[PDB]
């Protein structure tokens, strides 16, 4: 195929007025909508705010349940809980860290444009930081928001702070300290 | 041959259902 | 509601010649069968076959696109590696021992029948061991999965070995041996 | 009053859409 890999969101300027682009980034994921007409996911790279805006597509209720499974199993998968009717979540960051390499379909029309969702594949925080440890566009994307995600711990207004995740890690101490040395 | 005319069907609403989507209720608009 | 638990897949002899009943069981993914146009997920308890199909309908792409994220999503949480077009896995059990809970719709007529699937709740091998160690539906079927499991592994002919599974843990090769005191 | 048309509409497709799922392939047949 002919894939395309955005780095930000920003890069959506250059696409066309009217078309249909499969396109493919790497995001953490910060925010769900659920309702029984719609889904969106929010994912962002903070480059500091919600900057994807991933939709789920569903008219009936055979695609619904799907929608539904969907939602409940990538929330299981990064330990998320969710009472299973709307159903929202806000800044997850700063409870959970939940990289994902996601690929969409971009159709605009009008100018206007909706990033469908085709694949979400989560990415495990252990194997992140193995990735950026022992050594492209996804680990140059990888590295990128982790370094974001560092210099939003070290400012002391914002309210991301590693020491108050949940997962916060014996290991993900020991990976942060030793990643602002290289800065 | 039965297997390609559903596969072109089914590609041709999906690209009408999407445009469709866009058109009424944009998710990023200008 | 009224979700009727079953135990297991002979229950379904009881069952309206038509009616759509919200129905609850748990078992081992055995298989799945994934085309264009459905996709089937075969569970069994053991009780030693695949047992419980069931079926994520889907008829326009974007269900189909819901259906492969949900697939996806599912043999990612088990460590089940996935080619992403037709796509079969059998005798999962073999290889990787992958718990579920699930919630299907049992829709009947004629006398035949068909299991939709509602929702998927994969359960973590270490609770499942902790859950049946430490100590209803939900823990006799548990109790009763493993111990057929304990049975086809002391059978010398059953493919089925907790040695070969690519997960075998020291963990599970202590509730394992703890486990055949109990018989 | 509309979240409600809509909801019988969709339940009520659902319920026809399942039952003739079974009536042209059943997964269990007898």
């Amino acid at each position: 195929k002919n894939r395309i890999f955005v780095s930000s969101s920003k890069d959506f300027e250059g696409y066309p007025s009217k078309a249909i682009v499969p396109v493919q980034f790497v995001a953490l994921l910060t925010s769900i909508h659920l309702t029984e007409t719609k889904c969106l996911l929010g994912f962002s790279n903070f480059e500091q705010e919600d900057q994807y805006l991933i939709k789920l597509k569903f008219k009936d209720r055979g695609s619904e349940r799907l929608a539904r499974i969907t939602i409940s199993l990538l929330c299981q998968y990064f330990d998320i809980e969710l009472p299973d009717p709307t159903v929202i979540l806000r800044d997850i960051h700063l409870e959970r860290l939940c990289f994902s390499s996601c690929k969409a379909l971009y159709v605009s029309k009008h100018g206007n444009y909706t990033l469908f969702l085709e694949d979400i594949k989560p990415l495990d925080l252990v194997s992140v930081i193995s990735t950026i440890s022992t050594k492209c566009d996804l680990n140059n994307s990888l590295v990128d928001i982790f370094n974001n995600l560092i210099e939003m711990n070290r400012d002391e207004k914002n309210r991301f702070k590693f020491v108050k995740l949940i997962h916060y890690d014996i290991e993900l101490k020991k990976f942060v300290q030793d990643q602002q040395k290289v800065l | 041959p039965l297997k390609l005319q559903s596969r072109k069907l089914r590609y041709a609403n999906d690209v009408q259902d999407l445009l469709d989507d866009v058109e009424n209720s944009p998710v990023v608009a200008t």
